[PDB]
């Protein structure tokens, strides 16, 4: 595998401060299996997300499950079996800031990871044991499938 | 960090700086050093590098190579910021108040 | 010992390039291998980057003493 993180997320709010943009919506989500809160921008024109939807979000280091990190360039035209065939939405971006929780003065374990998908931001916040394998200046694939 | 900073700052080329600037760097590096302690106390990081969830070392990371490049960049930017001999410094003063 | 700054100032750089351009405009030997450049000031800039310019800058302190610095042994900068 080349998976960093994987969990099922439930959408809890769609626009906290109003609809600032047409195509983009700021999804605030919470995970069942782990206590992870998720901020995520998605293009809601190509992929529409509703306030009750439940989706599976995998973050992966490589899009080919055989664990070959060979990415000189990404060719859209090329067709081979990959991980994206199982998922509806895919984004490519870079982890750019790992930051500690400020809200407790002692004995804390929550971490924030920030990923930017060309300006579509993600904050993934949770226990340090679940965010393992994130490093600054690393490039990750988000993958996302809605569940019935 | 403090030990490695004072090893670089005692090299001969740093002696050409004004002492006020060398104090400001040491004051800044001491400030940076205290943030590392506060984070490592909060998260239970051990300075020997042994702690298992390795992502904790990203929080206030600083490496010897980065400290060396930092001190050279500061010292260079100070020397190149001095008012060069020959500068018609009265004419710049005159126009900067006139405009 | 020489006490003045080791960096070449913009005024020293401007006048070395100027005096060398005027000397290359007259029929002086060019110390670098020129490569089809015609403009004298462009040739002088190659000689500065190659540290081949035969000029000594005599820095003058206001009491009348002097320091002789070679153009090749100053630290050049943009």
């Amino acid at each position: 595998a080349g998976i960093l993180f994987e969990d099922i997320f439930d959408v809890k709010d769609i626009d906290p401060e109003g609809k600032k943009f047409d195509r983009v919506s700021r999804l605030h989500c919470e995970s069942e299996s782990f206590k992870m809160d998720l901020i995520l921008d998605v293009n809601i024109q190509i992929y529409p997300v509703d306030l009750g939807d439940k989706f599976r979000l995998v973050i992966a280091s490589t899009l080919y499950e055989d664990g070959t990190l060979d990415d000189g360039e990404y060719n859209p035209t090329d067709d081979r079996p990959s991980r994206a065939d199982q998922f509806e939405y895919v984004m490519y971006g870079k982890v750019y800031r790992i930051e500690g929780d400020e809200t407790s003065t002692e004995a804390a374990t929550r971490l924030s990871a920030y990923v930017s998908y060309g300006g579509l931001l993600m904050r993934l916040q949770g226990d340090a044991n679940n965010l393992h394998g994130f490093e600054v200046d690393s490039r990750v694939y988000l993958l996302m499938k809605k569940l019935a | 960090l403090i030990l490695t900073t004072e090893s670089i700052m005692k090299k001969s080329e740093f002696l050409c700086c004004q002492d006020s600037f060398l104090q400001e760097i040491k004051k800044f590096i001491k400030g940076v050093s205290e943030k590392i302690k506060k984070t490592r106390d909060k998260y239970g990081i051990n300075d020997n590098g042994t702690t298992e969830p390795r992502v904790l070392y990203q929080l206030d990371r600083i490496t010897p190579t980065q400290v060396e490049k930092f001190l050279e960049t500061c010292r260079d930017k100070y020397m190149r910021a001095q008012m060069e001999p020959g500068s018609a410094v009265g004419a710049l003063c005159a126009q900067s108040i006139g405009e | 010992k020489r006490i003045t700054t080791p960096y070449m100032t913009k005024y020293e750089r401007a006048r070395v390039l100027g005096t060398r351009a005027l000397q290359i405009a007259m029929c002086a030997p060019v110390m670098v291998e020129l490569e089809g450049e015609t403009d004298p000031l462009l040739i002088a800039m190659k000689e500065l980057k190659a540290r081949k310019i035969p000029i000594i800058i005599r820095r003058y302190l206001p009491d009348g003493s002097y320091e002789d610095w070679g153009v090749d042994e100053l630290i050049i900068t943009d």
